[PDB]
């Protein structure tokens, strides 16, 4: 039932128009920052929402793919207007689409240099875009399961998640502002530490602040926010039924295993090279950089200047196994890697028991072969999209190793990539900048919702 | 909070009309079909687990549950479930569906709530499906639905050749009972609708729809009962728990021939069923029907397990000479499809319970609330919502409304009084309007007509 | 039925002793370099075979696993002994085990420097070990397929393969000697270009014979030897029944696709940088280095001095998708990658039409879900063995990036890895040298035959 | 070159003994059973697809390819199957299976004319019954196999209480036929073997093993037929195509009581079978067997589909009083395990044909060629290969050979003459020696004993 979607697109960018007022209000409060574009975009987008709003088929599968693809593409193009209009960050239309999509698609990639001396309105709207697409992630991925990767209501959990997602950004902005942060920077950095985005109002990201405490708080709320929000729902409903309901979930166990292993290997390697003069500093910077990049957040506290190149390469590779399935960000979620391990173990267990019936058991329950087949269709789509994106960047003349890093940074929704990229996407080739936008779009929707559109069998 | 139970065919329909009106609905099917159906359904959530173990019940039992509707396929288990619910949890008002039927014969003390069932009301599939007797009892009656409380009832009757309705002009029907205030909604003839203004009722296929108060409707139906010569012979092709009990209920008053495919079931029936000639053969072969006076049978009822076998056997008995043909459809897509000229009436066992029990309870109000039947027609019960002149339809007169095509207002229920619709009357706020569509694809257009400008 | 294996072990090393005599005879013929160790080793090996043969016993699945693991390990140790005895390459016991295993396990890795000025016996016996383990590979992987990813006669094909394997090395040593190669170096380099080994009698690999013809011949017989030998059987049985039976096998099609794509991307990249002055040179060196490393052969014609750093890394990564499933030498076989692609495509096509029955059809036939489950159990075991090998090398103090390269060179049976362990493995840490030997053993056994033995449930 | 065809109830077993030819062997079964089972339990070739389309057949070769085996459940398909091969592919040596048996009735005049399509050679799986009939005669004849092209025959007889063997010492049996040169191999008593020379045969179910030339065996078995009173009561517990045709073959000469569990099959039997009392009940319940004189039946034959039902029912009829018990075992693992003493004889349809055909099949001369029976016992036909001293056993005397424990040489065949190998064993022997093991796990050692020093 194609072409009856425009009603939803209008109703959607009308909500997105309403969201523009809050950053404009923040602009008025400070009174600096050229907030005229925010009200301009408010009017242009509310007008666009009214222009195409004819109810046709309301109510009391192949369309939903074209719904969420437009929920990200349309909303990115709509959010690309404030950067296009304003003057203080005078950036090309391409840089505007890039910054808007990356802000909304949760990928920490940026193309504006000089964030410190920037209008507090714009770099607030950036973190608010991250927060918005942060809600959008969990509202989609938990409540739309054609591609999943005793059962409660859709809307009651659609708002229980919103309540957790707000008690978290509050509990984190408070601790940030308690650790010696402007309440503005505290809100702007909780919008991006809970959504697992990677944005900051400073050119140094989380390196501008130099406090052990903010680093530990970011580590804590990154682990909390990368965790499956459906599992936090157990911590919300009726209050504290257990505090160790987490450790029962084998996805949580694999996540903590990965984080601890990658941490202590990065720490030992950070000590073999004497990269830091004080082991308490190697500990701090290791724990923060592992928890930031492994969990696909994208925050950085150092320039990797003294870091042996293995550690940045290992962190970039670890960005593939990102956040848990029921949470923001990530590339191939940790549960697909737990499934990979479990299936390898099954094939091992068939060593002496050919006639035995082994089944992929996750937390006591068995998995249907369709889901387990989908996880590896996803691995195949990830790989065969990665290669095409990398060859596309290389074709546009981009540096090759740098292309491979930018691809692994965008497809994973990281999004700081090592090499010629870290950290500004300014001097990137323009065509390669568009191919990057396509890749970061691929990162959301789990690489299938968008890939299907290219398939001939769809049309 | 309202909970329902079981995998029974009916529960789904109980889970569609009841939704909304400040009550949160929950369905607890049993394991397989219940998981799908549960997953499939609009609104309220489903936990998959046996409907008698207390652990699955604890979600409903003490957390301010409103009404417990325990409807299950199996009765003996359902009773144990209802008692486990009562003795373990409060469950103050509960409902149980048991097609025992033997238990229905003796309510005793168990249905007195001392022990075993502790239930307010029990719903039975068999006696409520025995409205088929009311259909055979009232000759030429295709359907009856009710609106508002119990005041107005729409009825769909058939005029048979040799009956009292053939040849008589609609003005003679109106003058034969000058004290009856009825309103003919529409007349379907050979499948196509017709505008009735005082026309002559063609014998072969005229279907006449009455809209009037239930007292008047029951009186015109009693008068047609008196005039039309009653049915003498009846034929059944199903050996099931419904077919058997229907043969039992009919054998004393009519001459019944029953057909079965299972030899042992046929033998068990011929033992149980006296005065009922019980056969052993497929409902499909003509060599049995013609050999068994198919040209002389009056009513051919098809109660097979398979719907398609019912439909085809009964369409064949209709072609061969049966006067009235009835089938048992367990798939709403089929009942919406074959209950036309060929098949006089299809009895969905879900709607047979739903219409009767649901209509009395709560008088559900929604800008459009439909009663589901066959044909391109539909019968809805619009509610006039909005301020005196704020709403498109409130305060104005019936002759001034821009109703969709084929849509005819039949009656207006005002509180406790019923008025037969006329262009002289004016619609009031919170007035129940009984309507009738000829093409049901205009159901939304009527909703838009009654949907005010959003606040 | 443990301890009934000793008879087979004795027979195997007795045959090995006869093989040892042939290199010794070549040593005597050329009049240089120590043939005395060869004769001494022959006597020791035959004595071990009789001391271990004792008297055979009763003829009779786990036994087969033990047989293949014992076969590779025992013959590698046997090869180690000849190096141990001689004086001209005065090398530690570890360097001797390394060179013997790498020669026999087909991994081109070497730890001896000064190959040119070496006894023609030793550097002949090295290529002969490569030739021997080449036969071992194709005879096992084609004739021992129970859980080692129409049945014709076992022995008739066990020797039809040997006939193809000799009709190839003959025509290739001949084309070499027609290219100006020394007849010694022509035999020694056909032993290693057909066995897909990577060994040479010269420190510069195939740089010493710097001829366009030699390079093109190596490319051709590497593609031929990278092809599934079962498919060559169709070109042999009943004469030349078809020459294009190859193009029907979709594994061949995927192999040619991979080789052409990787070739022309390496060539275009080698031209964007003007790395070579003449396109006739860029073509030669690109085609040869891709065909050498992608097919896991391990030959090198250049030092990557002018090569952009992306290309050596791309070749190393391409060394994972090695030869065909029946062919000699491989990492994860190309057919497992065709299966991965097919399954991704299947899941994509099954997302549009959810209630549809799709099956992975390869060449017209459908694949049983057990095989398709085994391919991904293999991918998982490969990955989780790679990581353990890398962390083991790193633990011994080896350079990290170099560890990842040495692992990808040995587990793939390449075996030249870029970086610290670039041209020679001689200065590799000793513990890391043992972990390397273990890794190449894992890679030869298809990651399962050995991993199973470590499980307690086996015994 | 050998081919057999799918799926094959027996054919698979026809695929294990026949592979001894030096020339190439191929077996192609019907589908997965032939391939998967076939590849796992078999050695060199095969094949696929339903029969009898021509596409599967050309794989056999048929370019002067010598062996074709048309194992088929149904005859009508089998004839066409062999014909498509000859016409399209022209396979020279052709063999067929027909259980029609009206065609089996007329094929001696039809098939022995040359007009018949392609299958002059025939093999019926249902002529094993004749062997059951021979077992019902010659009372106390558990088994016979023939070695050296039927030159020498080993026989396993059972001594029943009241028979002619009870009480008589083996010397009296030796003196009752002074013109017969036989060799008592071994005597199993209560399961344990015993040294037999000069011992009194204990009446309770003694099993005595003769080994002699075919003339001597054919004479002593007829003499035992003459002395022992023949069987008169036979009970069968299977309604199968084998059981029915056996009842047909037996009913005229014996009083047959047959048992079936499927009522409709029992009715069809009672129609077809005259003079045979056909029952309807489980072969397991005693309440029928005792009620039906189970204590007085002579031969109890079990021809059920399931082996375990045969074994258990027949062990129960053996406990209750049956003299001889026979079963139908479709798993050699069962016949090697249960059948001694408790179950007198099992008719493996595989070994029933194989024993005769392998003997007639050339050449069956290997260092060890095994004909296998019931129990741990063994009967082998070792071949002494090697020069005057290169072999452990050629030229030397049996009393000087280090034979495994319990192993007793029964006869020695040279050419056309047979010697009983008494004492010194004067011999010519390049030539074939017939042995008998008590424990068959010593078969390889005898191979080692007869295997010369490897070159
Ligand atoms: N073609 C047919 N003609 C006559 N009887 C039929 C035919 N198909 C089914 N029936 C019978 O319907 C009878 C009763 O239906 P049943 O299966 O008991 O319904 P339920 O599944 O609700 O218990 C059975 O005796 C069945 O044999
Ligand atoms: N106790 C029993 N249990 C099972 N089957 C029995 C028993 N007694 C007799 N039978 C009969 O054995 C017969 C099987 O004969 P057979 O011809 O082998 O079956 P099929 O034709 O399927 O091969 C069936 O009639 C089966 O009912």
């Amino acid at each position: 039932q194609f072409r009856s979607i425009i009603r939803i697109v209008g109703l959607l960018l009308a909500l997105f128009s309403v969201t523009m007022l809050a950053p404009a209000l923040v602009a008025l409060l400070y009174r600096d920052g050229a907030g005229v574009p925010f009200v301009t975009t408010f009017f242009v987008l509310l007008f666009c929402g009214a222009m195409c709003w004819f109810p046709n088929r309301r109510h009391k599968s192949r369309d939903g793919f074209l719904i969420v693809v437009l929920f990200w593409t349309v909303l990115g193009s709509a959010g690309s207007l404030p950067f296009l209009i304003a003057d203080n960050p005078n950036i090309s239309v391409t840089d505007a689409f890039f910054e808007s999509f990356s802000a909304l698609t949760t990928t920490g990639a940026t193309v504006i240099v000089g964030l410190d001396e920037l209008p507090k309105a714009i770099l607030f709207y950036r973190q608010f875009l991250q927060w918005f697409g942060g809600m959008g992630i969990i509202v989609l991925a938990v409540a739309i399961l054609p591609v999943l990767g005793m059962t409660p209501r859709i809307a009651e959990t659609a708002k229980a998640l919103w309540y957790i997602y707000l008690s978290l950004t509050i509990a984190c902005a408070v601790a940030f502002w308690l650790a010696g942060m402007t309440p503005f920077d505290a809100i702007s950095h909780s919008f991006s530490t809970i959504a697992i985005g990677g944005f900051s109002t400073h050119d140094a990201s989380m390196g501008y602040f130099d406090s052990y405490a903010i680093n530990l708080i970011t580590v804590v709320f990154l682990l909390i926010s990368a965790c499956n929000f459906t599992l936090h729902f157990a911590a919300f409903a009726s209050g504290g039924v257990h505090p160790k309901y987490y450790w029962k979930d084998p996805e949580f166990r694999a996540f903590i295993f990965i984080q601890v292993l990658l941490f202590l290997v990065c720490f030992l390697l950070l000590l073999k090279h004497h990269s830091y003069t004080s082991p308490y500093d190697a500990f701090d910077q290791a724990l923060f950089q592992t928890v930031s990049i492994s969990t696909t957040a994208g925050f950085t506290t150092t320039g990797f200047a003294d870091w042996p190149l293995f550690l940045p390469v290992l962190l970039l590779f670890s960005s593939f196994i990102g956040g848990c399935a029921g949470s923001t960000g990530g590339g191939m979620k940790v549960i697909r890697i737990l499934l990979l391990t479990l299936q390898g173990a099954r094939e091992l267990k068939r060593l002496v028991h050919p006639r035995a019936v082994y089944t992929i058991k996750v937390g006591g329950s068995a998995l249907p072969q369709r889901v387990v087949d989908a996880v590896w269709g996803f691995f195949s789509a990830y790989a065969l999209v990665f290669v095409v994106c990398m060859l596309g960047l290389i074709a546009t003349g981009m540096d090759e190793l740098s292309a491979f890093s930018a691809v692994a940074a965008t497809l994973n929704n990281l999004g700081p990539g090592l090499g010629e990229v870290a950290l500004h996407f300014g001097d990137v080739n323009d065509k390669a900048k568009w191919v990057l936008i396509v890749s970061m779009l691929f990162g959301r929707l789990e690489i299938f919702t968008l890939l299907i559109l290219l398939t001939p069998t769809f049309w | 909070k309202i909970i329902i139970l079981g995998a029974g065919q009916v529960g789904g329909t109980l889970a569609e009309n009841l939704v909304g009106e400040n009550n949160d609905i929950t369905i607890v099917d049993n394991n397989a079909d219940r998981l799908r159906e549960l997953q499939d359904k609009y609104d309220l959530r489903v936990v998959n687990g046996h409907a008698s173990h207390p652990d699955v019940l604890h979600e409903a039992g003490a957390q301010d549950a409103d009404m417990l509707v325990a409807v299950t396929n199996t009765d003996e288990t359902n009773m144990a479930a209802c008692q486990v619910a009562f003795t373990l949890f409060n469950t103050p008002n509960r409902v149980a569906r048991i097609r025992s039927p033997e238990y229905l014969a003796e309510k005793e003390a168990l249905f007195k709530s001392g022990a075993i069932p502790v239930d307010h009301l029990i719903a039975p599939e068999e006696l409520v499906t025995s409205y088929i007797e009311r259909l055979i009892q009232y000759p030429g009656a295709l359907q009856v639905v009710s609106f508002a409380e119990q005041k107005v009832s729409l009825v769909a009757v058939k005029a048979y050749y040799g009956g009292p309705l053939v040849g008589n002009a609609l003005s003679a029907l109106r003058e034969h009972m000058p004290h009856i205030d009825t309103r003919v909604a529409a007349i379907f003839r050979q499948g196509r609708p017709i505008r009735p203004q005082g026309t002559t009722i063609i014998e072969a296929d005229d279907e006449v729809f009455f809209v009037a108060a239930s007292n008047h409707i029951r009186s015109v139906m009693s008068e047609l009962q008196r005039l039309e010569k009653p049915y003498r012979r009846i034929m059944i092709v199903g050996g099931g728990n419904i077919g058997a009990s229907l043969a039992k209920r009919l054998e004393q008053t009519y001459s019944v021939k029953l057909i079965e495919r299972d030899y042992q079931r046929a033998e068990k029936l011929s033992e149980q069923l006296e005065n009922t000639i019980v056969f052993c053969g497929d409902a499909a072969d003509q060599e049995l029907l013609t050999e068994e006076n198919i040209d002389q049978v009056d009513v051919f009822i098809a109660l097979t397990n398979e719907d398609e076998t019912n439909i085809m056997s009964a369409m064949l008995a209709k072609r061969m000479g049966a006067k009235k043909v009835m089938v048992l459809i367990q798939r709403g897509a089929y009942v919406d499809l074959v209950q036309g000229g060929v098949i006089d009436v299809a009895i969905s066992p879900q709607q047979a319970t739903i219409s009767a029990l649901l209509t009395h309870v709560r008088r559900a109000d929604i800008v459009n609330v439909s009663s589901l039947r066959r044909g391109a027609a539909e019968a809805i019960e619009a509610v006039a919502h909005g301020d005196e002149t704020t709403s498109k339809v409130v305060g104005r007169a019936i002759g001034d409304i821009k109703l969709p095509p084929g849509t005819t207002i039949g009656a207006v229920v005002r509180g406790e009084e019923v008025l037969i619709a006329h262009d002289r009357t004016v619609i009031e706020q919170d007035d129940h309007v009984v309507m009738f569509l000829v093409d049901k694809k205009y159901v939304p257009d009527v909703e838009a007509l009654f949907q005010p400008s959003p606040f």
